[PDB]
């Protein structure tokens, strides 16, 4: 699995691959593991898809439940309500997850929270086995305050890479962009990133 | 650890080791392997020291309870089988524990029951528990008599233990003896081991292997 | 299971004045079980002493070995073999055996008989050398024996003297220790005269 | 049980005539990925105190808030909190302590090794220990991880025993924890060169120094080295 | 095998064994002789792992008659007792070790003493007034330590010998099948038919 | 897996006198081959004229100090402010310990003081509570080096009189408090120079009917 | 164990604690760590002692041969060869860790060699349980061209970290200092920071304490004549 | 404990149960009787692990005695064997089970009948004309196959149960120390003091 | 360890890391991993230390033989011997060898042995623990017939990166220079590469 997400001028873009393995053999070859929490704040999935689906549907039940009394939740909510699952459960948990969000206030922020339950707010986070390959690319390349069209090439580079190397990693590149102006879906296939 | 009761026509001989090791090394040579549960009552300590001591004397503490409310004294049967049921209810959970508990009353007369951490009760005439016990259950055999006086009887508990002391790495120290009667139990002293050897080696004609 | 406390027993050197002393045990047992209280674990090659704790076996084939060893020294050499050299010698024949060792715990003790130096010398079971000016312990109760030796010595004891030292030291840690005891013998080494003494110890 | 999965390397402090140092690097490590160049180990209570904490980062960040709403709950119905009721380093760390030590006997440690520095309202130099089996000491220098092993010895220099520390300034003292950071930075694989460094003085207060950097650090040799042997 | 014990008397040496060959479930035999003849006055009993026991017993005999018919001269026990300790301790450190323990009691025509060794299978020797191998001796070595003179008869020797049969038959949980006792002196070697 | 227990080295002693007990112990705190202090008091004032040592597992060993004082502090409010005696005191310890019996505090205790007729007590405790009034009793890590010892300086254990040749023993004769002391401070020096965990300093409590008082020394640091 | 290397100027200096141990126990007190390899090759061992002082009594023995075959002092280098080919082909089992050091007809040289037969090259190094001791020391105090007596002074310093701070390491330091053009010189328990303090009571006893069963003289002499 | 036989005759069941009391090394006990009588017409035998074997069958013992005080009535052997299965069968699903197999030999008073069952720790229930527990079976059972009668006497069966035991006392490797002998019949339950 | 080796237009470059670890402490901060097995035949070692050191001391030997026989042995051939000895005695070896050689006749050659013992030419080989965080980074900066300040600025940067992310790696990046012209070594101190 190959996950970012990545904050740029108008706010955030998730990225991931859509392989899912048994092994050696891929399971599933379009899976979305980009998942939406809120309208404008969205996770990327790493580790076990069974605990990171449980803990999604259980934040985005947290959630709803905090909007219908509180209004609008911050990103930084939405990931503090992540980690008290992951780190409460850390010993029956597998999951690496990213959480993107677009308020207004705060603009676009990343939060990883990786295996143990700890959060890192960063300017823009990789995870999944396939991310070990571009640690290199990616601090290399990464600028803060890219346009929205940088950002997805800088994306669809990156796991571009991850995906060449990484038998785990593989199928189309998903990505979700948050702005003031909504949620934008985008997908780009293979005969288009393996050229790259 | 060497200990042993036995039963005789004037009541209970207790004669118990005083050694402790950790290992290899010798910890203690001043251990106290009989539980005076009460004024009446004896137990002896072999397994574990602390499960022995401890739930013995909560042994005494029961007893006590038992008097109060019955107005009479507890009986040898009845004293050991709290015992034996308090552990059973710990069974698997890793006491250790070979115990004689000892007592002289009327309606039973002089009594034993051996007590152990697996829920073992034993009503018996003889009994030895530790690593010298078959040194010393050996000796027991083959001089054991119902109508032992009580000076002889003390004596055969003293040089059983001897006897494990010798050959039994992980026993020795010092000899205490106890007889219990109908009317209590009676002290008869602290020995030491070294000093008891050559006394009896010279005075018995024993252990001819042994240089002295 | 551990080798080296089967059978159990000890050995204790020390130096003094123009004399050396080496004392030992005398139980041989099957962990728990006492076997012998006459199994002696010093040995002697001319005027070269060796004590030998550890594994019983070992330490009579050792002791076999170094009879061997030291007698066609001997007859090649047209000598007696010395402290130091017999040291090296012990230290060789240990470490031929390095991935299958003899358990035990070696000990020399002598007088040059050319330069009248007292020596003491103790090996672990591969043949290192610890070359102690003051004294040397091995066995089962030489944690006991450190802390006797370590306070009870002192230097340029008189032969005399150093008897009551050392078997002092040997008594009260095999007193100590549940595979020691039955018995024990001091050797007082001096250049051309050696005393062995049974001393009178608890029987437990 | 657990295992630790982000973890920081050493904490090193130490005291001196007038307060307590105490350091770490601002690292958060993922095995042998060095994985978050950013992370504040060191957090100050107050301004008395600072708690510094090496090993499992989750569990940091529990205790981080835990002391947190410490000082909310010392606020409530306390006239004298910013005070005489204020808290002190002792109370800190005691109640660490006791966290420590309750957890790990639940079986469920929190994977830490904790240093509290800090000044009490006598005066006096506060510095303490207390790690994931609520094992405590103290002591006049104290380190954690790979600083117990190499940190320690050069601190020892310094501050040999309790009659050193009336003897040694404020400016010797971050010297040698500064010489400290940069051994363990040439030495430990787990280590980085950005730390953070916190001073408790009695007089000047708490002062925290962000982003500083291992410096002067000698390479040059290397050029002369060749081989591992016979090569030239 | 199970019991072996061995008692040095005034002028003699007994040896005492079990006569019990169990095979797990099963008691195969109850009249075996553990024992074997390696010269006119030297005598042999084992007890361990079953095969390795007899193997061995039989290859010291036979090395023994060797040595007798190529010197025509009995060797001492010691002699003997020493030759089978140098083969056991050779076997110690050996791919598949000898796991056979045994006493030899001999009778010294030079010296006109009767002399008992006691061997395990590490080859760890000892001569003794009175000795066992496993656990015979727990039971039976605080009996021999109370009763045992270096100046008793061949019959006193028995007698003891009987206390400590007894004493194994009712403290033994194992059934050994009684003894097969046999008597080592300057006569020779011969077997208590009844006891 | 995680280990709950670790062991922080040190040594305790501690002698009953006919009207003092001492207790000492090494100051040094280890884990490994790494030194934690140099000054980690071990031995403590628990009020009533009684000390405690709680040796192993430093944790353990404090958990147990701590309950202990609470216990005495409890006790003067339940019963009218009454002197815990230190027979009662061990006692009491008994079922502190044994109440983790299946998850021991990993210490060797020992406590010191005078009982009820004003001689010199001491009282030494297993892991698991078993326990016993002894005159003499070294704890933790150099136990091994220091009991042999004191058998035959205090008990004068296989030392006979001149000229008797074994038929006549030394004589037990009682001890001072400096005469203590001085045994103490050899058995602990003794100690520092053969075993790795004990050093840096020795820490001496010293108990008489005017209460509690301490002697501190230099052990080598290496 | 504590062992050090140090570089100076025209030449080498190399220096060890004198502590061994049997677990927690300090079986010698004055352990002698510093091996004589050759005249001019001097190693310090850490790890299994018996290991350690076999491994250099045998290349040391080879190392001479080699010299008297072909009319030449001997190298370190070869003896830097002869050691890790030997500790390579035991695959670790030799349990060997040494600092190799010494003077030659090129110069002068330090080298460290791992049990499992690496060899690394430095200015400085250390060895044992307490080279992370001795490490920080080196790290905080050495420089490029150090003098003998700067050398002498951070490689007993070094120790010293470890003699101290180290449970490991103990009682004195030895050095040993090969120069070039120069005999080299041994220098035994150089630093003496660990002398017992004179003990409170006297423990000699009165003669006839112990208890004695029998005595005779023992005949170490051979067989005599007439 | 080791050896427990049952064998019901014509009028009759016959329970032989071993006397030892063996822990580990030594024979503690050489008059242990492994029985409790549950009612008057009414003897269960007993063997497994230490401790839980007496605290099982008292336990039963109490219950069934209990029952007889509320009805007074004494409950059929059937009734009792069912009973006590159903407490094996609850009992092998516990934390900690019961280590004990029973044999439960009563006398039908309703059905004029003696009637034996044989009942393991996990709760396996047969009735049976005789049975056993352990090893036991393994040495008796071609005896008692070959011998056995339905219309056999009491001292027919006394004599078959003696050559079983004489069987045991040959090829078992164990020394039982012999067996207490009790029987079961229209008048209840005695025991034969010479066996 | 971080380990490459680069062919560029006048011939090929060998990178390596300086850092020799035990767990997680430095044993050595100014180790040489890049070896002479020939005049202009190197090889950078990765694995075992005591392994790859004896490896290469006897290709060495073996290419010093064949050189009085036999004259200059090819690139090929050296590769050849490292991976007869580590293909046969791979139950044994923990060795990843990159062999790096200039012929006149062939030019610049980079062969890699991993752990099996297999043997692949490439144009360029990264190896070590540190080489899994620069795949991408790799991959999408090589080009063939660089010049030599263009490689060196490649493996440069390579290098930085993979000593930035991986522990096990860091100290200086020493370098190897074989061309026609003869052997440069390079040193790189932290300094200089960190700030890259
Ligand atoms: C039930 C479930 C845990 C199981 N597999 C996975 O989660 C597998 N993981 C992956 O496919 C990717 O690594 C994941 C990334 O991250 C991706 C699925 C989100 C694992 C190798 C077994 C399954 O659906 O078979
Ligand atoms: C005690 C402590 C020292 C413990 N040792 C023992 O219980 C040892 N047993 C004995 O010393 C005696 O056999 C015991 C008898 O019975 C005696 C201590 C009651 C055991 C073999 C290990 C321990 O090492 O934890
Ligand atoms: C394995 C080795 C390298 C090192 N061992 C030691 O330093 C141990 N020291 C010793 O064994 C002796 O002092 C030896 C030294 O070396 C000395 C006797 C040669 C330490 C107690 C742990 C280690 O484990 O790192
Ligand atoms: C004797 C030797 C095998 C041992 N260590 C290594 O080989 C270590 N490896 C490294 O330091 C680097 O990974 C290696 C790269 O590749 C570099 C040294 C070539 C390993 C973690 C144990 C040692 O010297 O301790
Ligand atoms: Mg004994
Ligand atoms: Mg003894
Ligand atoms: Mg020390
Ligand atoms: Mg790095």
């Amino acid at each position: 699995t190959s996950i970012m997400a990545v904050t740029f001028k108008d706010g955030v873009i998730l990225g991931a691959d859509s392989r899912t393995t048994t092994g050696a053999y891929i399971a599933n070859r379009v899976t979305d593991k980009l998942t939406r929490v809120h309208d404008k704040i969205w996770c990327c999935r790493s580790g076990s898809a069974a605990d990171t689906q449980a803990i999604a549907d259980i934040v985005q039940y947290h959630l709803e439940l905090y909007t219908s009394q509180y209004g609008t939740p911050s990103t930084e909510t939405a990931a503090s309500v992540f980690k008290e699952l992951c780190y409460e459960n850390k010993d029956n948990l597998t999951a690496g997850i990213i959480v993107a969000g677009y308020d207004d206030k705060n603009k676009g922020e990343v939060y990883t929270i990786p295996l143990g339950g700890s959060v890192h707010k960063l300017p823009y986070a990789i995870a999944g086995s396939g991310s070990t390959f571009i640690y290199g690319y990616c601090d290399k390349n990464f600028r803060e305050n890219m346009s929205k069209e940088e950002t997805v090439d800088f994306i669809k580079h990156s796991l571009s890479q991850a995906i060449k190397w990484d038998g785990s990693s593989g199928g189309v590149i998903r990505m979700v962009v948050l702005t003031a102006a909504g949620v934008e879906r985008l997908i780009f296939y293979p005969d288009e990133y393996e050229q790259l | 650890t060497t200990t042993l009761a036995f039963r005789f026509q004037g009541g209970i001989i207790v004669a118990v080791d005083s050694r402790a090791t950790a290992g290899n090394w010798v910890a203690s040579q001043t251990v106290k392997k009989v539980i005076e549960i009460n004024p009446f009552l004896l137990g002896t300590m072999a397994g574990g020291a602390a499960d022995c001591q401890f739930w013995e004397t909560w042994l005494g503490s029961q007893c006590r309870l038992h008097e109060l409310r019955e107005k009479e004294r507890i009986s040898v049967a009845a004293a050991s089988k709290i015992l034996s049921n308090l552990v059973y209810q710990y069974k698997g959970a890793g006491l250790s524990m070979g115990t004689m508990i000892c007592g002289y009353t009327r309606k039973e007369g002089p009594t034993i029951y051996y007590v152990d951490s697996d829920g073992t009760r034993l009503k018996g005439d003889i009994f030895c528990v530790g690593s010298g016990q078959t040194f010393a259950y050996g000796v027991l055999d083959s001089n054991y008599k119902w109508d032992l006086s009580v000076e002889d009887a003390l004596y055969l508990g003293k040089r059983s233990i001897l006897a494990a002391a010798h050959r039994d790495a992980y026993s020795g120290g010092s000899v205490n003896l106890y007889h219990v009667t109908e009317d209590g139990w009676i002290y008869h002293g602290n020995h030491d081991v070294g000093e008891l050897f050559w006394k009896v080696k010279e005075e018995e004609g024993s252990f001819n292997n042994v240089i002295g | 299971s551990d080798p080296s406390s089967i059978n159990g027993g000890i050995v204790v050197a020390m130096t003094g004045k123009d004399c050396v002393a080496i004392a030992c045990d005398l139980r041989l047992g099957s962990q728990s079980l006492g076997v012998s209280n006459k199994f002696e674990k010093i040995f002697h090659y001319g005027h070269v002493f060796l004590g030998i704790t550890g594994l019983a076996t070992d330490v009579t084939t050792l002791n076999e070995m170094f009879r061997y060893k030291t007698n066609l020294y001997k007859l090649k050499e047209e000598r007696a073999i010395e402290p130091e050299t017999f040291t090296q010698l012990v230290s060789s024949s240990l470490y031929e055996r390095r991935f299958g060792p003899y358990f035990v715990g070696p000990v020399v003790a002598g007088i040059n008989s050319k330069s009248g130096k007292p020596f003491i010398a103790g090996f672990d079971l591969i043949g290192c050398i610890d070359e102690a000016k003051d004294f040397i312990v091995s066995g089962t109760a030489s944690d006991q024996l450190f802390g006797m030796c370590e306070s009870l010595y002192e230097p340029n004891l008189e032969p005399e003297d150093l008897f009551e030292t050392i078997s002092q030291a040997l008594l009260n840690a095999a007193d100590r220790d549940a595979l020691s005891g039955w018995g024990a013998v001091v050797y007082i080494i001096k250049k051309d005269e050696v005393v062995k003494r049974y001393l009178k110890m608890r029987q437990d | 049980t657990q295992q630790p999965i982000v973890t920081g390397t050493s904490v090193i402090s130490m005291k001196y005539d007038n307060g307590v140092i105490i350091a770490a690097d601002n690292l958060g490590s993922y095995g042998s990925l060095l994985r978050f160049n950013g992370v504040e180990r060191l957090i100050p209570v107050g301004d008395n105190t600072v708690v510094g904490i090496s090993g499992d980062i989750s569990d940091m960040q529990h205790i981080e808030r835990l002391l947190k709403d410490l000082v909310t709950e010392n606020a409530y119905d306390n006239p004298l909190a910013d005070a005489e009721e204020a808290l002190e380093p002792s109370y800190i760390f005691e109640y660490l302590a006791t966290v420590m030590y309750q957890r790990r006997s639940k079986m469920n440690p929190l994977w830490n090794a904790i240093i509290v520095a800090g000044v009490q309202s006598n005066g006096d130099q506060f510095l303490r220990y207390v790690n994931l089996l609520g094992v405590t000491y103290s002591s006049p220098t104290l380190a954690t991880g790979f600083g117990a092993h190499m940190a320690n010895p050069l601190l020892r220099k310094v501050v040999d025993r309790e009659s050193d520390i009336p003897k040694t300034t404020v400016q010797v003292a971050e010297e040698a924890i500064v010489n400290a950071m940069r051994v363990l930075y040439y030495r430990d694989a787990r280590s980085s060169r950005n730390f953070s460094l916190a001073i408790i003085d009695k007089n000047t207060g708490l002062t925290f120094k962000k982003n500083l950097q291992v410096e002067n650090m000698k390479w040059d040799f290397a050029k002369d080295i060749k081989g591992y042997g016979t090569q030239k | 095998m199970d019991i072996i014990l061995g008692i040095r008397v005034q002028d003699s040496v007994i040896l005492a064994s079990s006569k019990a060959v169990t095979r797990g479930i099963s008691v195969l035999k109850d009249s075996d002789d553990k024992t074997r003849q390696l010269s006119p006055h030297t005598l042999m009993s084992f007890a361990g792992e079953a095969g390795d026991t007899v193997q061995f017993a039989e290859y010291i005999q036979a090395n023994i008659q060797l040595y007798s018919i190529r010197e025509d001269y009995e060797l001492s026990p010691q002699a003997v007792s020493s030759f089978v300790r140098q083969e056991l301790a050779k076997s110690i450190r050996s791919r598949r070790p000898y796991q056979v323990n045994v006493l030899i009691g001999g009778y010294d025509k030079k010296k006109n003493k009767p002399e008992l060794y006691q061997i395990d299978y590490l080859g760890t020797k000892v001569e003794l007034p009175y000795g066992a191998h496993g656990y015979s001796g727990f039971y039976t070595f605080s009996l021999l330590d109370h009763h045992y003179r270096p100046d008793m008869t061949t019959e006193e020797g028995l007698d003891l010998l009987k206390l400590c049969v007894q004493e194994l038959e009712k403290r033994m949980p194992m059934d050994f099948k009684g003894v097969i006792v046999k008597i080592v002196d300057k006569d020779g070697i011969r077997q208590v038919d009844d006891f | 897996q995680f280990n709950p227990y670790g062991d922080n080295g040190g040594t305790i002693l501690g002698i009953a006198g006919e009207d003092f007990a001492v207790l000492a112990g090494d100051t040094r705190n280890i884990t490994d081959y790494s030194i934690n202090s140099r000054y980690e008091p071990k031995v403590f004032d628990c009020g009533d004229n009684i000390v405690m040592s709680a040796n192993g597992f430093a944790a353990d060993g404090d958990a147990l100090v701590k309950r202990f004082k609470n216990s005495v502090k409890w006790y003067h409010f339940d019963h009218n402010d009454k002197k815990l005696s230190i027979n009662s005191a061990a006692r009491n310890i008994q079922h502190l310990l044994y109440g983790k019996r299946f998850f021991p505090y990993y210490v060797h205790t020992i406590i010191a003081g005078l009982d009820e007729d004003g001689k010199g007590a001491v009282y030494s405790f297993d892991p698991v509570g078993s326990y016993e009034r002894e005159q003499c009793r070294a704890g933790g890590a150099a136990a091994s080096l220091i009991m042999p010892f004191l058998d035959n300086q205090v008990n004068f254990k296989n030392q006979y009189e001149p000229g008797t040749n074994g038929k006549v023993k030394k004589p037990l004769k009682y001890l001072s408090v400096e005469e203590v002391i001085k045994l103490v401070r050899d058995s602990f020096t003794s100690a520092t120079e053969r075993h790795i965990q004990v050093g840096d300093g020795l820490e001496i409590l010293i108990v008489t009917k005017d209460g509690v008082r301490k002697e501190f020394y230099e052990l080598k640091r290496d | 164990t504590t062992i050090v290397g140090v570089k100076f100027n025209n030449g080498v200096v190399i220096a060890a604690d004198t502590r061994s141990t049997q677990g927690p126990i300090v079986a010698d007190k004055n352990c002698a760590k510093l091996h004589r390899i050759s005249p001019k090759i001097w190693c310090a061992g850490a790890g299994t002692a018996a290991d350690t002082e076999a491994v250099t009594q045998l290349i040391g023995s080879n190392i001479e041969l080699h010299s008297l075959y072909t009319s030449r002092e001997p190298r370190v280098v070869s003896a830097l060869q002869m050691l890790k080919q030997h500790l390579f082909k035991y695959q670790g089992h030799i349990g060997a860790y040494l600092i190799v050091a010494g003077v030659d007809p090129t110069g002068s040289h330090l080298f460290s060699i791992h049990a499992h037969g690496s060899t690394d090259v430095g200015y400085y190094l250390s060895l044992g349980s307490g080279s992370l001791a001795a490490m920080a020391v080196l790290e905080s105090h050495w420089k490029q061209d150090l003098t003998k007596e700067e050398a002498i002074k951070l490689a007993s310093d070094a120790i010293q970290a470890g003699i101290w701070n180290d449970l490991g390491s103990g009682s004195n330091v030895d050095v040993c200092v090969m120069e070039i053009g120069k005999d080299a010189e041994y220098l035994r328990n150089y630093l003496t920071p660990n002398v017992r303090e004179e003990k409170q009571k006297s423990y000699k006893f009165p003669r006839g304490t112990t208890a004695v069963l029998k005595e005779s003289i023992v005949n170490i002499c051979d067989i005599q004549e007439e």
